[PDB]
RNA sequence: GUGGGAGAGGGUGGUGGAAUUCCCGGAGUAGCGGUGAAAUGCGCAGAUACCGGGAGGAACGCCGAUGGCGAAGGCAGCCACCUGGUCCACCCGUGACGCUGAGGCGCGAAAGCGUGGGGAGCAAACCGGAUUAGAUACCCGGGUAGUCCACGCCCUAAACGAUGCGCGCUAGGUCUCUGGGUCUCCUGGGGGCCGAAGCUAACGCGUUAAGCGCGCCGCCUGGGGAGUACGGCCGCAAGGC
């Protein structure tokens, strides 16, 4: 598969408000993807985790979703 | 007596039983079956067969109120969780979609020693 | 004084009489707590990710301010008072950490 | 906290000459300012035992520099102590 | 000193969603639950399963790691205030100010104790159902203290790296967190794995030493009796040194 950072632009990892780009780090469910799927660095993923959780509290990113399969 | 003809089907599948509820689009139920509703009594209810016959018992009960379209919702891991789905597709009820909505806590409540 | 970012989400059903009142109330609360406003971004109606207060949307405000630090939590306490105010999240401003640069 | 505005105000007050940042008097000044920051933070927050450890380390280092000044030049020790109100 | 940096380090207030339980309403029949099978249990006063509204308490899924932080105990949603430790670059300042450390004082998981709260889930004791030759148990249904909070005690542990602290020295390779740099890499500070020399009874250790040396503290001298007896100090008690 492709990795998220690979197919993307130059973005602000600290901006909790940019949903169009943060939605690209969630799964089909609301889960935050592992580094093996985001292609981020140790320091970056730690920062992404916090910024997505920030967006979740503003109602911009979901906490959990429903899987349409199985 | 209702003529709903479109709605939801919830499969609650545990290791001790598989039980199927059928509701209208708003969520309010119509009919339902389970492993105990059909003749099975003990551990047999949590079998894929009982899962099948339960799914089909409610699927024919819903034909009475005129159901055709069905949206499937699944909660729990269980024997015959899949077998009740596979039964539901062949029930004549045209299956609109399938969703797995099994509730997972964010580690909030202390489980019983059985799950520890 | 440190520099913060104020996020305020309120009920997206207000007419103008109530929208002005609610925001000129947010002005009045900021004045009393000593917040010089550096810039404002008003996004407005935005589809929310989950229902908040049974409402599928929310009206979005964002302020960048500079204020004395000791007074911040009493400013949060003062904004959540309003029934129409639903989310108050105040973050200390940070540098825009780039990635894939 | 302790801004560099207040830092310099102290380092210039206790420097033995312009440009001195490391004199014993200047160190004991700078430690003592952090001591009084922390012990007022510990009047409230009595249950903060990890910050309390940092303080026990500062007093140890502040009393180690004073125990040194006493040995070499006892005059600057009194003029330091009487200026910081200690012991 | 100056200028940068990472982090579940600590304390306080606030706050967000998922889940369990209970209550209200809607809808809806004959069982649910649970096990190796079962039974007690719950269900027609309508449960389980489903939708919505509400209350309350506790713990934070993914991120999450062989990862990070702390002296140890230990620390995991998010936000803000107070705050501790530590690391790097500059080579600026003081000029041996150092190391260890019997006492002392402070910290110290869990459990337990006191006063007052709180009480959703779990659950010693206990009440039942099973299994069994018996069941004072594992398995099942219930359930009190407690687990949570405040204030004050208790001071134990496989409190573990079964490895006291500080410093100098002695091949490398490789993975990694985090700084700086002339940024295939070099250079620091942590966390892993192989392995030179060497040590070890062996397993194994090996620049994070269990190697070569130095300083200082703690401790050992066959097993049972016994962490018992007596005495002393401490504790409300259980009990601890
Ligand atoms: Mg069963
Ligand atoms: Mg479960
Ligand atoms: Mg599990
Ligand atoms: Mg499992
Ligand atoms: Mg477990
Ligand atoms: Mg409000
Ligand atoms: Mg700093
Ligand atoms: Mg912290
Ligand atoms: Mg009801
Ligand atoms: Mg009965
Ligand atoms: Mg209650
Ligand atoms: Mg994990
Ligand atoms: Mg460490
Ligand atoms: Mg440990
Ligand atoms: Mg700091
Ligand atoms: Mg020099
Ligand atoms: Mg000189
Ligand atoms: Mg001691
Ligand atoms: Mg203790
Ligand atoms: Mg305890
Ligand atoms: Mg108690
Ligand atoms: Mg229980
Ligand atoms: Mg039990
Ligand atoms: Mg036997
Ligand atoms: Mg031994
Ligand atoms: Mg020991
Ligand atoms: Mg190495
Ligand atoms: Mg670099
Ligand atoms: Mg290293
Ligand atoms: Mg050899
Ligand atoms: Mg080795
Ligand atoms: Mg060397
Ligand atoms: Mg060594
Ligand atoms: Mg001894
Ligand atoms: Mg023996
Ligand atoms: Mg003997
Ligand atoms: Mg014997
Ligand atoms: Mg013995
Ligand atoms: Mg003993
Ligand atoms: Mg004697
Ligand atoms: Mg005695
Ligand atoms: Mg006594
Ligand atoms: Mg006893
Ligand atoms: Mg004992």
């Amino acid at each position: 598969k492709a990795k998220v950072k690979a197919t993307l632009g130059e973005f602000d990892l600290r901006d909790y408000r940019n949903v169009e780009v943060l939605k690209r780090f969630l799964s089909e469910t609301g889960k935050i993807l592992p580094r093996r799927r985001t292609g981020l660095s140790a320091k970056e993923q730690r920062i992404l985790a916090k910024t997505i959780k920030r967006a979740r509290i503003l109602g911009l990113l979901p906490f959990t979703e429903k899987l349409v399969r199985k | 007596k209702r003529q709903v003809a479109s709605g939801r089907a919830y499969i609650h599948a545990s290791y001790n039983n598989t039980i199927v509820t059928i509701t209208d689009p708003d969520g309010n139920p119509i009919t339902w079956s389970s492993g105990g509703v059909i003749g099975y009594k003990g551990s047999r209810k949590g079998t894929p067969y009982a899962a099948q016959l339960a799914a089909l018992d409610a699927a024919k009960k819903a034909m009475a109120y005129g159901m055709q379209s069905v949206d499937v919702i699944v909660r729990g891991t269980g024997a015959g969780r899949e077998q009740a789905i596979r039964a539901l597709q062949a029930s004549g009820l045209q299956v609109k979609s399938i969703v797995d909505d099994t509730p997972v806590p964010h580690n909030g409540c202390r489980p019983k020693k059985k799950f520890r | 004084m440190r520099r913060y970012e104020v996020n305020i989400v309120l009920n997206p059903n207000l007419d103008q009489s109530q929208l002005a009142l609610e925001k000129e109330i947010i002005q009045r609360a900021l004045e009393n707590y000593g917040a010089r406003v550096e810039k404002v971004e008003e996004l407005g109606l935005r589809r929310l990710a989950y229902p908040i207060a049974k409402d599928p949307q929310g009206y979005f405000l964002w302020y960048q301010v500079e204020m004395p630090e000791d007074r911040v939590n009493d400013l949060a306490r003062e904004l959540r008072i309003r029934d129409n105010v639903r989310r108050v999240m105040v973050v200390k401003s940070q540098e825009p950490f780039l990635a894939n640069a | 906290p302790i801004t560099k505005e207040e830092k310099q105000k102290v380092i210039q007050e206790f420097a033995r000459f312009p440009g001195d940042t490391g004199s014993t008097e200047v160190q004991v000044a700078l430690l003592t300012l952090r001591i009084n920051r922390l012990s007022e933070h510990l009047k409230v927050h009595k249950k903060d035992h990890h910050s309390h450890r940092g303080l026990l380390m500062m007093v140890g280092q502040r009393r180690r520099l004073l125990r040194y000044l006493q040995r070499e030049d006892p005059e600057r020790y009194r003029a330091l102590i009487e200026k910081l109100g200690i012991r």
